[PDB]
């Protein structure tokens, strides 16, 4: 008798999973198209500032060649180096003084990092 | 105070740096959470601190602050009626604070700092005071709690607080040198409290049970051991000891028992009523409870806390009874701690210094002259629960070399509906010869000989059990059947005792003396009757037998008349009846 | 029965002694290795 | 029998599509909330 | 995203990483090599010079030049919710039933806090398991820790599955307050093989017990630390359900010997000096931290009950594992190899079994009024008949007294009918009827343990196992 | 990797009556055969290699003696594959690493053999893997760990020994290959504890993961009774799943007969305590009958000679017939004992020699010889009245 | 030592039984001593001189007062010489190693001096491999006429078969000849206990065309009967001899006769046929129906002879 409604439970669980995956892929795509917007130089500053103040005594900084003009004014006054990179798309990375530790701040990484906290809020909003 | 930081975390061990000047075995607080720890090893600017609780989530660099004093307890008013864990933390306040769980780093005070007590000074300004003297009096559940100057404090009194309502914390007496005496002090649990002189134990500890008092007695300030088999009435016997003993104050120690056992002993006691006043029994007791999942250090320090509290109440001039629920669990905790330090195991994993610690703990008991000149005593009863009931185990063997009495419980008699189920074989007491003069002066001049006659009768009954098994009781000689019936009479009328009877739970010495005299008189007259010619089965229906069997269940103030009537019926019954 | 009990006691004692020997040797060699690899570097 | 199994599958499908249509009405609000939270 | 490179040493399950002060003791880290593969690890020692990480799985491809380590949690946590019922997990919270991940209501530390002793209350009600040898003679009380002692080849898995499938509460017999509270079963299996995993999955699916239970399954080839963490996850979920949603939870722990051996491997991997018989010296406290998470709490209606299962290695009760378990728990259920070979299932031997809380969960108001007396009489009669079976082989059937023939017949019928119940589910009343039918074979007046009114009420009945006890 | 694991439901025919009947092993299951030196592990493994229904046999001789290793290399090219009639070496892969060869090769030979077996399974056959001595591989791990200056766990072994053992044994099982075809790998490994001490850590670790366990007795090996399988100390967890196969391929009552034989053995084992305490003469008539029947089963059914031309292999139906004959004889003996005749008079019946010589009949003559044996058994007691 | 010397003196092959080969050359003896005392060394020297075999013997002597580390190399040198002779000059070499226990003691000394991790009882972990590097240097090579045969001798400390040295040696070698102190104390020589001993290569050397045909069956029957006799001894230790049946008394008498006649032979040399005749005379004590392991035709051909007839 219970294995019958077990099908209902599994179907509703997978429906919840499908809609949540829909939300997740939509937000991932939304973060993907952001760099081309002119607001992207306003976000690279925040990301690099937070990363740099998160790592005391950083040596250099890594960013895409496109964002170097936006950070060069910031990096020079912060007293750090700036290096171009084909990778590190829509993200920044700072190395430690010894070079053995790193800090990164990326949208596609922050989403995966905070999805655990945001799942409850998304569920409550969607079915509240 | 000494302050440092953490440089290494590995399990329960924390290695601090910058702690140059800290003292060995002091209490320290680790991290921002302030987890308590104990310094076990010093080297350079590095101290090895042993955390009591779990160390998950700690980080390198978190501050470490040293209290500068070893593990200790707070001694003063407010301890009675209380439930404490291993290191004297009131569990009730913990529940009121953090709910049903015990979170790491809870801070509570042993003595309630808010309750008001009526102060009654006893010293006057200008009087000389010296450690152990009485400063005043506070009422507490019918007890006049005497505030004592700490043992090491000496001087001349400058000011005293007048009578009135004050809290625990308030300074009551200030000495000339500026030292202030309040209603409590603090004392390390691993250092014995000093006394004037230890008086040798010359008076018995009336346990309230006939077998215990008459055949295997323990003197005041003595020690005893008792195994813990299942379904044998150990809990009921300990409960009866607490309820009906001569002791003024009861201290109960649980040192790592199962959750349900601790729940039972914590729920049942508050519903009991001590017979002396009819008030709650919990008013005179202090409960120390420890479950299996508590930190090991608390389970190791529980017995020290209990015995120190008992010694304090002894210094007040009372008599205290102390019970250890299972020294086996305490030995287990000690073995675990010894394994943590990578110490070399001695035998079956127990550290070689087990006997020294056991002797040191058991030696604190005794009848002493307090520093204030009064008299006090502490009686320690320790329970030992070996693995398979094997008494060749090292813990039991070490215990047997220092205790003065051994009460061997067995489940066989409990199955045979005999309560208490204490075997008269294997059990022994070493206080009998020393206690003989007291018995001669107090109960009777021939009481020891009567007890010896009872012992000989029981031994002789046990000395022919083989024919009973081989053949049976009916096919026996007249003397043998008489002896076996005498043994059964003794078992069912003197050793068996019900603790649920309103009048039969407690039995004074004189009642037992009368029972033994009656049984011996009956036995002697029966020997004479057979010598002059009689059949035993004729003697089986003498009314004096049902009189002796009903000699129990009578009031103590009703006893002597019953005793004289029974003696006269014994004398007249064996002559009128063949 | 007493003979069996004596044999059992003897066997248990022998096993315990061998366990103690093994533990002592292990601790000694570990201490030496730690000392060489820490103090000498 | 298979009648109870089929009925349970049918009610499962109805519940699943109802949940999906409920969540499709706030897909956009959920996307807005998560984008607001993740973006510094 | 803070990740550390600069590995200085890799050997066995341990790797050393420098400049890792910020890593908290016990944190879970992720190790990524040059191929992009991700491995799990736990920090076991933190110092100013380096931090020591124990790798969950093998370290085949790691190297000192390309390896990097990143943090996951300062402390192990599990996301819990009431929607966990009906799901399967791999022992660290990762689903293995192919269903989408659940949405956690909260994240809790898997190393639960101890219970305050003054907050506990005495167990008072029983749990119907459906086994006559368990319910009638060794009743299980809500809030108890009653392990099952099994051998090497004995069918402990089948017994566990059957108990999990049939266990239920009985508010009907409560007399007053006759209303049901939701019942859940938490099933944790440690160090199982593929065959056992398949059997468990099929058994929990075919009958429909899955929807009322939560499964934490850890295989034999899986990493050891997962086996260590599994029972703590199960107990965390059980505590949460019972004390937040007023559920009645039954926790089943399988093959505690596997957990002990995993503990031994872990302790040796940390280079700690072993205690007696090769086990760590902190094994007693470690097991206590698992067993002592059961019980009942004043002011709350929920309850947690544990049934550990452990295979005695050499059928020896002096082995440290069963010894410590007997120290901590409140009895044991013993499986008999003789009964198993004779074709009787479940092969529970009533004579060496015991429940230390049975007297408080049976009697008037809780069950039928004559429970304890019937259990005592059955125990005495069976023990009496067992030795007569041996005496017959030498003195012969013909030299028997009339009573001994009755005792022989009672023992044989007891083994054939009471113990050998097969797969069928027996209510407490049906089991009591079977017990009274069996007792009827002994002459009236030999039932020394039973009060006269009970005998008058229930004596005189033929076998109801064939009848099915209508 | 594979596609999907499956439930084993097909017996692994070994040719040994005791193993095929009392302690079966499934097609994809695992078995362990511990024992002291001289017990008969290697002979049993060679018997499984020679007589089996597996398509391809992989034999892994870790730490094997030299001469015993050449024994196979010489005798196998002469034998015949039962399924196809070709030479036996055409289905066998031998991985040999004797005692005097390097230690780490002795460590890696196990992995090499199991990987070859997995490959042949992925092709779509039924593969049987024979590991000669797992203890001699644990020795290699211990040696290497001691070289590394690692802190051991117990008796010198490294901590990860149990994990390695579980990882090795868990490669067996009937699977669906990536190509959709069926295949299975069966592992039969032997462990040699020091002095026969079954509490040795390798043996205990192996006992926790295997589906079948064939313990070998030193006493039965000393008196030259083979295969010397300790019945009391052995078990098999595959009996339940193989019953539907037995009910169709052998007989409809085969589980009943097997359970009856197991019950009789258990009864004899129980009575053996009294036998030792007071001697066989103190027993009653029925107990003497049970002891004699147990001895008959032990000596004429479980006992098997590996070198005899006919006794070396036994089909399922032969064992079924022998069991049926013994059970019918036991029932007739019970009926006789109830009618007043005494033991040591039945013991000299003529039919006992005909029953004892049953295991030496060729497979072709057995279907008839069994029928006449049953007729003689029926006619003996009733004519005796 | 006496058993080894007797074996060396009497060992020979039987070309007539195999039907091939003639007058095989006497075995060459390679003798390696490790920590041997002067008493045993002098006895061995005198025995070899009396048998006249020193002209075919290579001796390596490491006396008990010699350095204890030289014992690492002695068996290796002895086996190098033996292998060279056998596989390059077609000699038939017999190797005798006096005491592997002393070799193990030297190995343990060297290992423990290096702070190695002890395996068990202080012995090094690599002891199995080290011993295998010694024992496994024996056998016969395809295409060559020479051979090497090893007879190591080792002392079990306090007669414990579970000691590491005998345990590993049994796990490496191809059987063992375990002496028993009980038989020695009864005056029986050589005190070989047949039950604990074993030979793993026996089936390759017996049967038709190698020895008499009933060899294996006679061996099996003797094993079964002797084991039954020992069991009846254990039983009569409890229930007394009077309560025994006739079958158990016959088994007991068989065990006594076996121990006193088949094992205890002294220094006399027995051919295979004589040993088989004695075995058959012993087996003829039992009832004919008790000899189950032997086929009926063999019983008809050989069974019936009397034991007292053999001795002249
Ligand atoms: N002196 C006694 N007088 C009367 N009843 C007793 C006495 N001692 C034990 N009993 C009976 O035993 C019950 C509980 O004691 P029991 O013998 O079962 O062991 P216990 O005290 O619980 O011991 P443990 O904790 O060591 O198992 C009581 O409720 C009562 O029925
Ligand atoms: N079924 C059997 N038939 C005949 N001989 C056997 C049998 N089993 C074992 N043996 C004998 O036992 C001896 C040792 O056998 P082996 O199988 O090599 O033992 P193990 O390998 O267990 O140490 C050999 O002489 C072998 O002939
Ligand atoms: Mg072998």
């Amino acid at each position: 008798e219970s294995a019958g409604e077990l099908l209902v439970a599994t179907a509703r669980t997978q429906a919840r999973g499908e809609v949540l995956e829909e939300v997740r892929r939509r937000v991932r795509e939304a973060l993907e198209a952001l760099p081309q917007k002119p607001e992207w130089p306003e976000v690279v500053r925040k990301l690099a500032l937070e990363a740099l103040e998160a790592l005391p005594g950083a040596k250099a900084l890594v960013a895409n060649p496109e964002d170097l003009p936006h950070l060069e004014a910031l990096a020079r006054e912060r007293g750090v180096e700036l290096q171009a990179e084909p990778a590190l798309r829509l993200g920044v990375r700072a190395v430690g003084a010894e070079g053995k530790t790193q800090v990164e701040n990326s949208l596609l990484a922050r989403l995966d990092r905070a999805w655990d906290a945001l799942s409850s809020k998304v569920a409550q909003a969607l079915w509240g | 105070m000494i302050q440092g930081v953490i440089q290494k975390i590995a399990g329960p061990a924390v290695i601090a740096k910058g702690m140059l000047g800290a003292r060995m075995y002091d209490i320290c607080k680790v991290g921002e959470e302030g987890l308590v720890g104990e310094i076990i090893r010093l080297d350079g600017d590095t101290a090895f601190v042993q955390v009591y609780e779990d160390t998950s989530g700690l980080k390198v660099g978190e501050p470490v602050v040293s209290t500068g004093l070893p593990l200790a307890v707070e001694l003063g008013p407010g301890m009675l009626n209380g439930i404490y864990d291993g290191i004297q933390r009131p569990l009730e306040r913990i529940r009121e604070k953090t709910g049903i769980y015990i979170t790491r780093g809870v801070v509570v005070h042993a003595l309630d700092r808010e309750k008001k007590w009526a102060w009654t000074p006893m010293v006057k300004p200008g009087d000389e005071v010296r450690g152990g003297m009485v400063l005043g009096t506070v009422p507490e559940f019918g007890f006049t709690h005497k505030i004592l100057v700490p043992p090491d404090v000496r001087g001349r009194v400058k000011e005293v607080k007048p009578a009135g309502e004050y809290t625990v914390e308030e300074p009551v007496v200030v000495l000339e040198d500026g030292t202030e005496l309040k209603m409590y002090h603090t004392w390390p649990v691993r250092r014995a409290r000093p006394v004037q002189r230890k008086l040798d134990p010359n008076t018995p500890f009336l346990t309230g049970m006939r077998i215990l008092d008459v055949l295997f007695p323990v003197a005041m300030g003595g020690t005893a051991a008792i195994p813990g088999p299942f379904g044998a009435g150990k809990s009921v016997t300990q409960q009866s000891l607490a309820k009906w003993s001569n002791a003024d104050v009861v201290v109960y120690v649980g040192c790592g028992e199962r959750g349900n056992e601790m729940t039972d002993v914590l729920v049942e006691f508050p519903e009991l009523t001590d017979p002396k006043t009819g008030g709650p029994l919990m008013h005179r007791t202090v409960l120390i409870a420890n479950t299996s999942n508590m930190p090991v250090a608390a389970r190791e320090a529980s017995i020290y806390v209990g015995v120190t509290i008992a010694e304090y109440f002894r210094d007040q001039g009372f008599s205290v009874a102390l019970m250890a629920d299972s020294t086996s669990r305490w030995a287990e905790a000690l073995r675990e701690i010894s394994s943590r330090l990578e110490e070399m195991p001695a035998e079956e994993g127990y550290p070689p210094y087990l006997a020294a610690r056991l002797a040191a703990f058991y030696e604190r008991a005794g009848k002493v002259i307090t520093l204030g000149g009064e008299e006090g005593a502490v009686t320690i009863v320790g329970a030992v629960s070996p693995p398979g009931g094997d008494m060749s185990e090292p813990v039991t063997q070490s215990t047997l070399r220092i205790v003065g009495a051994f009460w061997r419980l067995d489940a066989s008699l409990a199955f045979r509906r005999h309560f208490p189920a204490i075997n008269w074989n294997g059990s022994y007491s070493l206080f009998t010869s020393a206690l003989d003069p007291w018995y001669r002066e107090n109960v009777a001049e021939d009481y020891p000989e009567l007890r010896d006659a009872i012992s000989e009768l029981l031994q002789r009954e046990a000395g022919l059990q083989e024919i009973v098994q081989l053949v049976g009781p009916d096919a026996l000689q007249d003397a043998e059947r008489l002896v076996i019936e005498v043994g059964r009479i003794i078992r069912e009328d003197f050793l068996q005792q019900n603790a649920y009877h309103e009048v039969d739970a407690y039995c004074s010495m004189k009642k037992a003396y009368g029972i033994m005299k009656m049984i011996l008189a009956f036995y002697k007259e029966a020997e004479a009757a057979i010598k002059r010619g009689v059949s035993i089965d004729e003697i089986l229906q003498l009314p004096v037998l049902e009189r002796i069997g009903r000699a129990r269940y009578v009031s103590e103030e009703e006893f002597p008349a019953y005793f004289e009537e029974a003696m006269k019926e014994i004398q007249g019954a064996f002559k009128a009846l063949a | 029965i007493p003979g069996i009990r004596a044999q059992i006691r003897f066997i248990q004692q022998v096993l315990e002694q061998r366990e103690r020997e093994d533990t002592f040797r292990l601790k000694r060699i570990k201490g030496k290795i730690e000392a060489r690899e820490a103090e000498e570097e | 029998t298979e009648a109870l199994l089929a009925r349970y599958r049918e009610r499962a499908e109805a519940e699943a599509k109802a949940v999906r249509e409920k969540a499709m009405a706030r897909l956009d609000e959920a996307v807005a909330l998560v984008l607001k939270e993740v973006l510094p | 995203k803070k990740e550390y490179t600069g590995i200085t040493y890799i050997s066995g399950p341990l790797l050393f990483v420098e400049n890792a002060k910020d890593l908290a003791y016990g944190a879970i880290v992720d190790i990524k090599d040059g191929t992009g593969r991700v491995r799990g690890g736990q920090v076991i020692e933190v110092s100013e010079e380096y931090a020591v990480i124990q790798v969950f799985e093998e370290t085949t491809g790691l190297d000192l030049a390309t390896t990097s380590v990143s943090l996951v949690e300062d402390v192990a946590r599990l996301g819990v919710s009431k929607e966990m019922l009906g799901r399967r997990f791999n022992g660290i919270g990762k689903p293995i039933d192919g269903l989408p991940p659940i949405t956690p209501e909260k994240r809790l530390p898997i190393t639960g806090l101890p219970l305050n002793p003054v907050a506990r209350r005495k167990p008072e009600q029983f749990i119907q398991t459906g086994i006559s040898t368990i319910d009638v003679m060794n009743t299980l009380v809500r809030g108890q820790k009653l392990p099952i002692f099994s051998g090497s080849g004995l069918p402990a898995n089948e017994i566990a599955a059957q108990i999990a499938r049939q266990a239920t509460v009985r508010p009907d017999l409560s007399g007053e307050g006759e209303k049901e509270e939701p019942f859940a079963v938490v099933f944790a299996a440690m160090g199982i093989t593929q065959r056992e995993l398949s059997y468990f999955i099929q058994e929990f699916e075919r009958t429909g017990a899955l929807s009322r239970s939560v499964l934490f399954l850890n295989k034999a080839d899986d990493p050891t630390i997962e086996r260590i963490l599994t029972p703590r996850m199960a107990l965390t979920v059980a505590e949460y359900l019972a004390f937040e949603h007023d559920y009645h939870v039954l926790v089943i722990l399988t093959d505690m010997t596997n957990y002990c051996e995993a503990l031994r491997e872990i302790g040796a991997a940390r280079e700690e000096i072993p205690g007696r018989r090769g086990y760590p010296g902190y094994m007693y406290t470690d097991l206590a931290t698992i067993y002592e998470r059961a019980g009942v709490v004043e002011g709350k209606k929920g309850s947690v009950t544990q049934i550990p299962i452990l295979s005695m290695p050499d059928d020896d009760r002096t082995h440290p594992i069963p010894d410590l378990t007997g120290y901590i728990t409140e009895g044991q259920i013993q499986l008999s190899r003789e009964l198993h070979r004779k074709g009787i299932y479940p092969p529970i031997d009533p004579l060496p079994s015991l429940s230390r809380l049975m007297n408080n969960g049976v009697g008037k108001g809780k069950t039928r009024e004559d429970h304890k007396q019937v259990s005592d009489q059955l125990y005495s009669a069976y023990a009496n008949g067992v030795d007569i079976r041996k005496l017959v082989a030498i003195i012969g059937e013909d030299a028997l007294t009339e009573n001994d023939r009755r005792y022989l017949q009672f023992a044989d019928a007891f083994e054939r009918f009471f113990i050998n119940q097969g797969q069928q589910n027996r209510s407490i009343e049906e089991s009591l009827q079977i017990a009274w039918a069996l007792l009827s074979m002994l002459p009236q007046g030999e039932l020394k343990r039973i009060s006269k009114d009970h005998i008058g009420k229930y004596y005189g009945q033929k076998l109801e196992e064939i009848w099915g006890a209508p």
